[PDB]
């Protein structure tokens, strides 16, 4: 089971980044398992953007970049999007979607992650 | 809201040695820190999950201790491919910090 | 099979009284069942469901008990009861206790 | 805590949790009370079925001690006879579900209670900004 | 202090067992062929996807799926629904004429009874005055002799006249996800060794149910949902032999079915846009449809419900298996649906072996009906059109139906006979599961806390 | 009192007596109004139109000074020109029909009167708790 | 003013002024959201819409700093990230629907510090009622 | 809930007599209380209600007197079927309670 | 006009205490009469169970005994139940029906009464 990642990385500021994460393998309605996209410019620190459960409806994000970026989630493809609106250039990074163990109700997952795509704003 | 701070942050050390990385939060949370391991321009591998139990896979060269606000990673044997990131995570409460960066 | 044993079998008794029927089933739990029947006639329902009797017979007739014992008490023994009673749980049935007049 | 270590505030997320637990995630009930030919009279008679109930619910809770305030306080002592329990034992053991059972003798007294505490605390606000 | 005082908490979860209705919802897919060529497409809304399935820690729920609800308003359901997705199509009260009917021109040999009528008959045209002459082919379970001259009639015409399915619409079970309205919940036990009732040890709270396809058949319960591991049986209770144990397994067993008798739709027109269809010609081969499992795993699995079957009765128990006994024609066969045609198959030669306590392939006969009478009300018949082709379907057989012959006197040999009878069994193995509750919050409990005046 | 001496606590049980004796069994009124083919379409428009009734007087006692208080003092003086009684003739012999009749007249100034009080006192409120 | 010099209060009356004109006339949105064969069942399904859409409003308002109360402070401070303007050019300058699209993406953050604030409020008056 | 207490307690006296019953309330009644007169074995047969005013069928050698929580009954010639017991009960707020107990 | 209760006492603790009462010459709706039982057990006072209307619904106990006592009112036999679970000993008693007059409503009731129904509790 591989997490696949798509989407180029070459745009224009201000505009629409997207980026998917599927899975391969199994899917995305199995319960209980934290999906998070982290992202890491190269030369500063992991960055936190969203996260959330794979079983409900509740979502949440950092509030200091909360109007530039929104999640999405569904499963008649197996998609887990994140999508940035009015992009500067403090966003060129490596991108990371991670599925997490919840460890009260799970012994047995795989904390399976994505292999980070790289997207580069001039 | 809740603020992370991880030291030290550049180090380099021989083989065979024991390392120590701290971090401290701004307000207590007492059972809740996670530990990431990550390679250059590769997907962090986690230590391990509430800070004294570890992940299958990983071996006992690492460990992790403290109570309440101040934590602490330990690596009693280095290996050659610890040359690399590190961070401590908080899941306290929303939103999820991470460390400061570890450049050992 | 589960087999039935009832307790006084023939019994010769007065008006009157309480009388308890023990009815002895062979694996307990069981939806008890209660029967009246006076010879050379129609057998009509007394107890369903070990407790509970049915609509338009006389309350003086309540049945009891769980696991796997089960009483019938009769109160005030009238005149109409001389008669032949039975219990059943689904495919078999009793011996037949008969309560007579003496 | 929340997340990866996180007993699970979902709906009816911590039902087993003892009362300590669920004296937080309060709201997580109460908002999902709401939301939901001859198959639209079925389905409406459910909706105003479930705006009924809630309305009865809130018109319950109004006249007591509380208009909506989601954790309310009020003016009569607790019996000793209701529970036999220490405090501990019900915050640091207890679940709710059992405690539905164990106060389940204990209703329709409780609610004549607060209506009269209610209603005499009413009163006496009245006399009390009626006389200066 | 001492003195404790009563707080009313609002929306403390606990729940209660009570009754109400449900609603539906189903997938984007069936939408996309699109306005009743399938049921419930006007009736019930799309579904949100991936549903919210939050297991919970330390409760014990009691589950019962003898005295449950929902699993009859899946039976009003599904009958309001047919009722629904037969009310605009055309009545056929026009064709109860007397019939002139031959054999069809076949070999003839005495053993074989021949299964198809070649009938003509008087029928009016779309002018009320022009009458024709016309023919049509017919199964001879629904035409039977008045009374040299052989005149015949349509079987149900002294009961009621009755209803052509529409051949817009299709009789394939779409899934139907079952879901809570707002103020209720639907739990869900998720044990592996789990036999219906008592206490479940680890249950989840769900938004809707999970895929249910409501499929009828009367024996041979078919795709339906398998078990985890094991083979379980499950009952009512076992020592009543009223009421059907009814058993699941876990690896199914492929059953192909198919009609050869390749069939020539022909449309008669009545009167006015009354579009009646018949049979035509019958081209290639004169057949008998027949159904099809293979040796092996039917062999396997019933060593596998006698191995999960004998637990109950002393491991020195002779188990064989009978057909069944009697009745009408809907329970001696298992009946079913495929493609839109309706099987009735003879499953003596499944249901015939004893046990002991120490290429291949089954083939089984099948009639083919036209006039059913389902769920066995008094005037309504759904006709069925016929299908162009070679009509070919495989299937899932996963659970059976069985109930017992009264075995007394100490003798420890006890028969099993399969027999459906009661439609809702076929739901009752879909829906084990679940049960409804209502949520009554208001809790009260006591705190070391005081309103201040 | 209360039992075999009882002015009636029913459904409207006590409505010819003195408005002092009104003035306690007052959810006693409140409390009844909630609770309750062709035909499922007008027992379901009987009941959306007891909650749409009870959802208006819901709403029109919040916007003035009670949420949902049930006895609810407010900051507008009594005109002597609207009854010109005495408090101890209404309190002492007068019904709560005969009160009804006579106040009808001046209705619709009242309910503009309150709601103009409560709205300057809300932002009397609202500079008060900004200035400091 | 009112009469002849009037921007109007009507129903929606006054919507494209300046924000302080319609810090005054704010019940006259709130009291148009109650009132209002095959035909009966789509005017029922309007009706509990209606209805559904204000008690989840009401629900929504409760659970935070106001039950009913229609204007209403609470205990969060604001955010320069969210509009970066002068309280003046909001109050003196812009149209509620003008700052609706300034702060539209600025929704469901502020929802959810009002429920932390409030239910960590809520237990903080329960800890500070509850040591006395 | 409201206490009521009756005094005194267990009498015999001689036949003509005229023997007074009081009781008391823990709180104020002031026209509430009706007395009830209980042979032996049988049903309580009530002498009045609200204090003042008889029932039909019983004679007017039974009297009660008083006035807002002390209450006072008087029977002015004693007959010989008065060997019985006899009980105040309030009837202010609920629950009813009776009082103690005569015996005479 | 009298009232018939009824109901065997004989029973162990810990139970099912179940009492009938009934009218024979009128019905149990007639407006207006106050409904009561009250239980005596033999050397103690007049102990008070249970009290309403005739014609409401609203319903009274003492509150010292109310997990153990309920009541109930039907028409359709004519009648008047006490119902008490998990009896102690303290319930060895005569027990009485009683049909009382409200005083501001009635001036012409008859004061009625049940003839009361020992019940031993071993
Ligand atoms: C238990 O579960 C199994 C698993 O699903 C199920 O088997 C399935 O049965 C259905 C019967 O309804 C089968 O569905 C039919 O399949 C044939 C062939 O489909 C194959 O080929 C097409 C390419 O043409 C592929 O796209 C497809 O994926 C398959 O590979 C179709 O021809 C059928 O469609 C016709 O019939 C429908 C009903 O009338 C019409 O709605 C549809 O539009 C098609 O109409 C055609 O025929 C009409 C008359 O002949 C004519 O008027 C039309 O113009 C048009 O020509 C239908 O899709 C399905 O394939 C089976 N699954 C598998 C894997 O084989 C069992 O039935 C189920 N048990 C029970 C009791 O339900
Ligand atoms: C469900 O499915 C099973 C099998 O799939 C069916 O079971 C078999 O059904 C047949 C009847 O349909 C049973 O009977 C056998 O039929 C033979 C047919 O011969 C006919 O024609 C000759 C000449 O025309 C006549 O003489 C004869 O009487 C028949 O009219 C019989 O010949 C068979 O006779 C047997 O016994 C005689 C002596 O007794 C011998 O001479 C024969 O050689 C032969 O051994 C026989 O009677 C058959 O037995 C059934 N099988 C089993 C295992 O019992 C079910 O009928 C079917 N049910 C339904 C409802 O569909
Ligand atoms: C159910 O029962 C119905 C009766 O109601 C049968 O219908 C008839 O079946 C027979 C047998 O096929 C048909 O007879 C054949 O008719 C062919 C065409 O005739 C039609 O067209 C001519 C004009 O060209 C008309 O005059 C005539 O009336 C018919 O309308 C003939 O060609 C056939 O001749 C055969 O033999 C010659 C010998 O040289 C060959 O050269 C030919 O190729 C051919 O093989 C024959 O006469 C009759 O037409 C049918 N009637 C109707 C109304 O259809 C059904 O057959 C029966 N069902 C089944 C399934 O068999
Ligand atoms: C359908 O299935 C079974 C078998 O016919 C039957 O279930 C039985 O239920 C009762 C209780 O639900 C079980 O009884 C238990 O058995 C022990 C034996 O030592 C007893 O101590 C108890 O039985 C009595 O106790 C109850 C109080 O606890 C009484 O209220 C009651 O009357 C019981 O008689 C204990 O509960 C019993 O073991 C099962 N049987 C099996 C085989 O498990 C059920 O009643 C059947 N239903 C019908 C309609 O026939
Ligand atoms: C039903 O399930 C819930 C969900 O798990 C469960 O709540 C939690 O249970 C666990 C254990 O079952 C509790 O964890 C321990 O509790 C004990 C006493 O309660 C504490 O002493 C423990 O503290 C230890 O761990 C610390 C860090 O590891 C040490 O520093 C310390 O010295 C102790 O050794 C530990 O917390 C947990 O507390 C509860 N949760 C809450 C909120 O109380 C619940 O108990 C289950 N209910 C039943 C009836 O089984
Ligand atoms: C379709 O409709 C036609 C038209 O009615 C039917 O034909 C008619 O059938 C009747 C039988 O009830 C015939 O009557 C009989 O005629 C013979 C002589 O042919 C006579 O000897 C008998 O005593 C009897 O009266 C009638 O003649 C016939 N009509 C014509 C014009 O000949 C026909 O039966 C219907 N069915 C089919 C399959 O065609
Ligand atoms: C279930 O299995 C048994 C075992 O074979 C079936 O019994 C057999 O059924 C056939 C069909 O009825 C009997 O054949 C005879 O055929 C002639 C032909 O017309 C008929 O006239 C006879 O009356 C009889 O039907 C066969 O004798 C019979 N065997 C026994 C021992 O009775 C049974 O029919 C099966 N049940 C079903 C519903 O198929
Ligand atoms: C035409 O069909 C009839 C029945 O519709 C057949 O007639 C009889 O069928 C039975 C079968 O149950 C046989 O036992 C009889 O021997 C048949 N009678 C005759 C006279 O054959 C008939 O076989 C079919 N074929 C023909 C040419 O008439
Ligand atoms: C269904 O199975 C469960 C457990 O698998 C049975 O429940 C208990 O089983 C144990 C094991 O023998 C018994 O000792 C208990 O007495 C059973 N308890 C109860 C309440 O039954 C259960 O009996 C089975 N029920 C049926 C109908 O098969
Ligand atoms: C039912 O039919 C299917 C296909 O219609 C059969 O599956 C085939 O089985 C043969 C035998 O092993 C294989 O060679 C084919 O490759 C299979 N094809 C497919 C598409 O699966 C199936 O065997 C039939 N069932 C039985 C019991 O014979
Ligand atoms: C049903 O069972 C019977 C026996 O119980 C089977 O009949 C025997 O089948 C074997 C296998 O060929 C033969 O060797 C015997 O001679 C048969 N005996 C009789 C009396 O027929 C019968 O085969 C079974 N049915 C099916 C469809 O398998
Ligand atoms: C079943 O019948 C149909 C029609 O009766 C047959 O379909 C024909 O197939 C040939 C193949 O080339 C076509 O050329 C014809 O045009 C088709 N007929 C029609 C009317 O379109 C079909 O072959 C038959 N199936 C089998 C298995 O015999
Ligand atoms: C019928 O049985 C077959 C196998 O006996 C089932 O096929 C498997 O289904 C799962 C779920 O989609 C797949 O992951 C497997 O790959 C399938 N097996 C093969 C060999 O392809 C099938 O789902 C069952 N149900 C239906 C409706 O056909
Ligand atoms: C409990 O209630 C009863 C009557 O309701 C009362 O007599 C008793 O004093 C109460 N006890 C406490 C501790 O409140
Ligand atoms: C509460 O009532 C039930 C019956 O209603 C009874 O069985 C149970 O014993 C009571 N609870 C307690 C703690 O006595
Ligand atoms: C019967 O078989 C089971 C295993 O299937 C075994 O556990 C059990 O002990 C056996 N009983 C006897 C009496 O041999
Ligand atoms: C009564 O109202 C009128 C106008 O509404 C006013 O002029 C008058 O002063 C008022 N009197 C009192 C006593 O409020
Ligand atoms: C109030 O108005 C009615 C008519 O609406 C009128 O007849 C009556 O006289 C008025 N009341 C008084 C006290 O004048
Ligand atoms: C605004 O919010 C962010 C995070 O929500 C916080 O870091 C920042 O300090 C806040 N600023 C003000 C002025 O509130
Ligand atoms: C608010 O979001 C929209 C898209 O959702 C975006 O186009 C717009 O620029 C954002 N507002 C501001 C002030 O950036």
């Amino acid at each position: 089971v591989q997490l696949v990642e798509s989407g180029p990385g070459v745009m224009k500021p201000s505009e629409t980044l997207s980026l998917i994460c599927a899975v391969s393998g199994d899917t995305i309605s199995s319960p209980y398992y934290f999906w998070s996209w982290v992202r890491q410019p190269r030369g500063k620190g992991l960055e936190w953007i969203g996260g959330l459960y794979s079983n409900t409806m509740d979502v949440y994000y950092n509030p200091s970049l909360q109007s530039r970026v929104t999640i999405s989630r569904d499963t008649s493809k197996n998609h887990f999007s994140l999508k940035v609106t009015s992009v500067t250039d403090t966003d060129t990074a490596v991108y990371y979607c991670a599925r997490e163990r919840v460890v009260a109700h799970n012994y047995y997952g795989l904390d399976l992650w994505g292999q980070g795509v790289a997207v580069t704003v001039s | 809201d809740i603020q992370m701070t991880q030291s030290p942050s550049s180090l380099s050390a021989s083989v065979g040695d024991r390392v120590t990385i701290t971090c401290r939060a701004s307000q207590d949370i007492k059972n809740s820190l996670s530990w990431y391991q990550q390679k250059l321009g590769k997907a962090p591998r986690r230590l391990m999950h509430h800070s004294s139990t570890l992940e299958t896979g990983v071996p006992s060269r690492f460990s992790g201790s403290g109570y309440g606000t101040e934590f602490t990673l330990s690596i009693n044997s280095l290996q050659p491919e610890d040359i690399a990131a590190y961070y401590c995570q908080q899941y306290e409460d929303f939103p999820l910090t991470f460390g400061g960066g570890t450049q050992v | 099979e589960i087999v039935l044993t009832q307790s006084p079998g023939i019994l010769s008794l007065s008006p009157g009284e309480t009388a308890t029927l023990f009815c002895k089933a062979s694996q307990g739990g069981n939806a008890m069942t209660w029967y009246q029947k006076r010879r050379g006639q129609v057998p009509r329902l007394l107890i369903y469901d070990t407790s509970r009797r049915a609509s338009g017979v006389p309350d003086r007739f309540v049945g009891s008990g769980s696991g796997t014992d089960f009483f019938l008490t009769i109160n005030k023994l009238d005149r109409e009861d001389f008669a032949v009673y039975y219990c059943q749980q689904f495919e078999f049935f009793g011996l037949g206790s008969e309560l007579e007049v003496h | 805590a929340v997340g990866i270590g996180a007993v699970f505030l979902g709906f009816l997320g911590a039902a087993g949790s003892t009362m300590g637990a669920a004296s937080m995630t309060l709201t997580v009930q109460a908002r999902n009370l709401l939301s939901g030919t001859v198959w639209g009279i079925k389905q409406l008679q459910a909706r105003v079925l479930a705006v009924e109930r809630y309305l009865r619910d809130q018109q319950l809770l109004g006249i007591w001690g509380c208009s909506g305030k989601l954790i309310c306080c009020t003016n009569v002592p607790w019996n000793s006879s209701w529970s036999n329990r220490n405090l501990s034992e019900i915050w640091d053991n207890m679940t709710w579900l059992q405690w539905d059972k164990e106060i389940s003798n204990y209703t329709q007294i409780i609610y004549g209670l607060l209506e009269e505490s209610q209603n005499q605390q009413e009163k006496n606000e009245q006399d009390l900004l009626a006389l200066d | 202090a001492e003195n404790l005082w009563v707080t009313v908490y609002y929306g403390v979860p606990v729940w209660k067992d009570a009754e109400t209705t449900l609603f539906c919802a189903s997938d984007a897919k069936a939408y996309e062929t699109e306005k009743h060529n399938v049921w419930a497409t006007h009736a019930c809304v799309p579904t949100d996807p991936n549903p919210q399935e939050i297991h919970l820690e330390n409760v014990t729920e009691e589950f019962n799926m003898w005295k449950n609800n929902m699993v009859e308003q899946m039976h009003t359901d599904i009958i309001s629904l047919w009722d629904q997705s037969l009310k605009p199509c055309v009545k056929l009260t026009p064709l109860c004429v007397t019939l002139q009917c031959t054999n069809v021109t076949n070999n003839i040999t005495d053993d074989m009874r021949g299964e198809l009528k070649n009938c003509s008959f008087n029928m009016t045209t779309e002018l009320r005055d022009k009458k024709q002459k016309v023919y049509s082919l017919f199964y001879r379970l629904d035409v039977v002799q008045i009374n040299s001259n052989k005149e015949y009639r349509l079987i149900n015409c002294n009961t009621s006249a009755c209803t052509q399915a529409c051949p817009k619409v299709s009789f394939e079970p779409i899934p139907i996800h079952y879901c809570a309205p707002a103020g209720f919940a639907i739990l869900k036990c998720k044990d592996k060794k789990f036999n219906g009732t008592g206490p479940c040890p680890s249950v989840s709270t769900v938004q809707c149910t999970h895929g249910i396809k409501p499929v009828v058949s009367t024996q041979l319960l078919l795709n339906g949902s398998l078990a985890e591991e094991e083979v379980m049986i499950r009952s009512e209770n076992i020592t009543n032999n009223a009421k059907n144990i009814l058993v699941q397994f876990n690896t199914p067993v492929q059953i192909n079915c198919t009609r050869p008798n390749n069939n020539t739709r022909k449309s008669i027109r009545i009167g006015p846009g009354q579009a009646f269809y018949a049979t035509g010609d019958i081209i290639g081969d004169i057949r008998q449809a027949h159904c099809n499992v293979s040796k092996a795993t039917w062999n396997e699995t019933l060593g596998k419900v006698v191995k999960q079957l004998r637990k109950h009765f002393g491991n020195n128990t002779i188990i064989r298996f009978a057909n069944s006994s009697g009745g009408d024609l809907e329970v001696t066969t298992h009946s079913f649906n495929c493609g839109g045609e309706f099987f009735y198959c003879n499953t003596s030669g499944l249901f015939n072996s004893t046990w002991i306590s120490n290429n291949d392939s089954i083939t089984l006969p099948c009639r083919i009906k036209q006039i059913i009478n389902m769920w066995q009300r008094i005037g309504q018949c759904m006709y069925a059109p016929p299908i162009q082709g070679v009509i070919r379907c495989v299937s899932n057989i996963t659970g059976l139906i069985l109930t017992r012959d009264g075995g007394s006197t100490n003798s420890t040999t006890e028969t099993f006979r399969p027999g459906g009878g009661d439609m809702r069994d076929n739901w009752r193995s879909e829906l084990y599961k679940y049960k409804v509750v209502k949520i009554e919050p208001l809790g009260v409990a006591p705190t070391r806390c005081k309103r201040r005046v």
